[PDB]
């Protein structure tokens, strides 16, 4: 499902 | 600062998304861009695709269907998911046409959605869900049934929770005696390929005797506490079985949700009124 | 639930220094954590969210962070006005948890207790309940014990505003029949800054 | 702006009820999860219950599950916790805060539970299975130290005087129930009159003594 890194 | 990011098993193919609710302008919708990121050897001479559906469903009635190349190629954000990623992740960029309904849904799925499917294939996966959603940008009702009843809204735009005011006056001039006022609210959802729906009921005993004047103000709020049983009940989009709010008041294919508040008195002379019920911007 | 342990029980610093508090979750927290800056009787207040999240308003000298299940609280320059409880909790399950306080106090020059000693007087002993008091006053830092030779109950007052001391006060409470059947009354002050400890007596 | 105001603090026996109203201004009760928490007495905060009217979501802790029941009125925008069964271990000052269900960037998060933003003042609840008395006072009689001993008093607080050196030990619930506390100075030898003011406001106790 979804992940959810960082930019 | 944050974007979703969603791959298959394999996970050779990944999306990295900015937003998962583009609010709709009513004259520009927020573009769904993202980015592809592949490893060339799962794909070679294959090609890389992502589609963007508006499907309705109750029968997948596809309103919309766009297919956009990420591979071969055919924004800021982009442009920092890229440099992190390099040649390999690929743009892709689709517009939402103004003229589609918004996301919204039926409490039993049903209803309207939005999807981005990421594919490769050699010629026309990940499941990213999003929503189209709006932001919120004096009602008077005289009916001569003699018995007279007014009733007025203190203003017609009201937020999700806010609870709204009804100005009531009823002048008995007649011989009949009211038993009972009720202040109800009516959400009607129109699913075009309207059904009403009772959400709040302040049913009060107040009783207007002949030749008299009453006149006070009730407070009715439509809540989800107590629709949860509510077959058909119109709730917003709901990304992946999160718990939602009512569906908000489109504002003019799918399905149309429509708010009013009706001022009932049981003796039967009635009134109604509209009020818009979006979130705020926050 | 989630034991929501919280390191140091208590800490001391001047102005300047840099405080750490380690928050440490028993599960796994996915970032829901909040540090609550709870002045002496007056309500919380938010801090940290997100668990790095500085809160509107609340100064930049204060920051959190994660390095996994153990949240760090750090504090650049503990001025002289953040001096309070600080206590983490965390957001993600229910019931929601909080940590166990960690008091930053104020330091100075370890102090002995000024022991004095007080038996009842006559007022008190005709009532029937004769209850001597030890006094430890100006004494630093709070950590010291007060033992009675022959139901105490140890009242420490809270840092003192005008030099960061202490002021103690073990209260014994006995009946009048057994206070009389004894003759010799006695306070030991064992205190971290004594050498050895400090007794005072006084003779019914 | 946003604040919460909290009442219905008083004594109450052991076993006895009260009922806590948090009003809510510049928010509404139906789009923020509106938590009510407690501090005994020189203990840390812990969460007793949380609810939120839009989606009817009660949360109770699970030391205050059917011992305490929360719910609220949208009509007047104010939180109410039933508190039954009430006990001496319940003794605390309970506070009232909130958490936003906005800023998901479009509505409501109805799984963040955030962190309480917005604290009330905080309202004193007792439980004691006891009636008001006055303090009992005596002098402590030997830098010579001296002092007044104010003893088995309900409720606080007591404010103690001195005709510099005095410091007030924070009172003490007994055995029995009752608050004792002591209240010293230190005065050279050499001088060794001190006169001890006891005020019970609640009882109207006023008492004075004569050290030295």
């Amino acid at each position: 499902k979804t992940g959810l890194t960082k930019l | 600062t944050r974007v979703f990011k969603k791959s298959s098993p394999n996970c050779k193919l990944t999306v990295y998304l900015g937003k998962r609710d583009f609010v709709d302008h009513l004259d520009k919708v927020d573009p769904v861009d993202g980015v592809v990121l592949v490893d060339p050897d799962y794909l070679k001479d294959r090609k890389v695709f992502v589609t963007l559906t508006c499907a309705f469903r109750y029968f997948r009635k596809d309103l919309f269907i766009a297919n956009y190349q990420a591979f071969p190629p055919t924004t800021r954000l982009q442009e920092r998911l890229l440099r992190k990623l390099g040649q390999h992740a690929h743009p892709f960029f689709f517009t939402i046409p103004q003229n589609l309904p918004c996301s919204v849904t039926l409490q039993p799925a049903c209803g309207v959605d939005f999807e981005i499917r990421a594919f490769c294939a050699k010629s026309l996966s990940v499941r990213l869900v999003i929503r189209k959603v709006q932001f919120a940008p004096q009602p008077s009702a005289e009916t001569t049934r003699s018995l007279h009843l007014e009733a007025s809204l203190d203003k017609e735009l009201y937020y999700h929770g806010e609870p709204l005011n009804v100005n009531v006056h009823v002048t008995n001039n007649s011989t009949k005696t009211v038993k009972k006022i009720k202040v109800s609210v009516r959400q009607y959802a129109d699913i075009c390929l309207q059904y009403k729906c009772p959400v709040a009921q302040v049913e009060q005993d107040d009783q207007v005797s002949p030749s008299s004047t009453f006149c006070k103000v009730y407070t009715i709020t439509p809540l989800l506490s107590n629709n949860r049983e509510k077959r058909g009940l119109a709730l917003d989009g709901k990304l992946k079985h999160e718990d939602t709010n009512l569906a908000s008041s489109t504002i003019v294919l799918g399905i149309l949700v429509s708010y009013r508040v009706k001022v009932k008195l049981v003796v039967d002379v009635s009134v109604e009124l509209p009020f818009v019920l979006m979130h705020p911007k926050p | 639930d989630i034991q929501m342990t919280q390191s140091p029980s208590s800490l001391s610093a001047s102005v300047g220094d840099r405080v750490t508090i380690t928050c440490r979750a028993s599960q796994s927290v996915s970032s829901a954590v909040a540090w609550y800056q709870q002045k002496p009787g007056k309500a919380p207040k938010l801090l940290i969210y997100s668990a790095s999240s500085l809160y509107s308003g609340v100064p930049s000298r204060f920051s959190g962070s994660r390095s996994g299940t153990d949240f760090t609280l750090t504090i650049s320059s503990l001025q002289p006005e953040d001096f309070a409880t600080y206590y983490c909790q965390q957001s993600y399950y229910y019931p929601i948890t909080f940590g166990q306080g960690t008091k930053v106090e104020i330091k100075r020059t370890v102090a002995a207790p000024s022991v004095f000693i007080f038996p009842p007087s006559d007022s008190q002993l005709k009532s029937g309940t004769a209850s001597v008091v030890c006094l430890l006053n100006n004494f630093y830092p709070r950590e010291a014990k007060v033992q009675w030779k022959v139901n105490s109950q140890e009242s420490v007052t809270e840092q003192d505003s005008k030099d960061s001391t202490y002021s103690l006060s073990s209260t014994l409470t006995l009946s009048k029949a057994d206070y009389e059947k004894h003759k010799v009354y006695a306070c030991e002050v064992t205190h971290q800054g004594l050498s050895s400890p400090v007794t005072k007596s006084f003779n019914r | 702006e946003v604040q919460l105001v909290e009442s219905g603090g008083g004594l109450v026996q052991p076993g006895g009820s009260l009922r806590l109203s948090c009003a809510a201004s510049g928010f509404n009760v139906s789009s923020s999860y509106i938590h009510w928490v407690r501090q005994a007495p020189g203990k840390g905060l812990e969460w007793v219950a949380s609810i939120s009217s839009y989606y009817g979501y009660t949360y109770y802790a699970d030391s205050v599950k059917g011992r305490f029941t929360i719910s609220a009125d949208t009509s007047k925008n104010t939180a109410y916790l039933q508190m039954n069964s009430l006990r001496a271990e319940d003794t605390a000052v309970y506070y009232c805060a909130r958490k936003s269900m906005y800023h998901r960037g479009w509505g409501w998060l109805s799984w963040v539970y955030g962190a309480m933003d917005y604290w009330g003042q905080g309202t004193l609840v007792t439980v004691s299975s006891a009636s008001t008395k006055g303090p009992s006072v005596f002098p402590l009689a030997p830098t010579a130290a001296l002092g007044c001993l104010v003893k088995d008093y309900f409720p606080e607080p007591v404010t103690v005087s001195w005709n510099s050196g005095v410091h007030t030990f924070p009172a003490v619930l007994q055995s029995s129930g009752l608050y004792s506390l002591s209240s010293v100075v230190t005065v050279p030898s050499s001088s060794l009159t001190y006169i001890c003011n006891v005020n019970h406001k609640p009882s109207n106790t006023k008492v004075d003594k004569k050290v030295e």
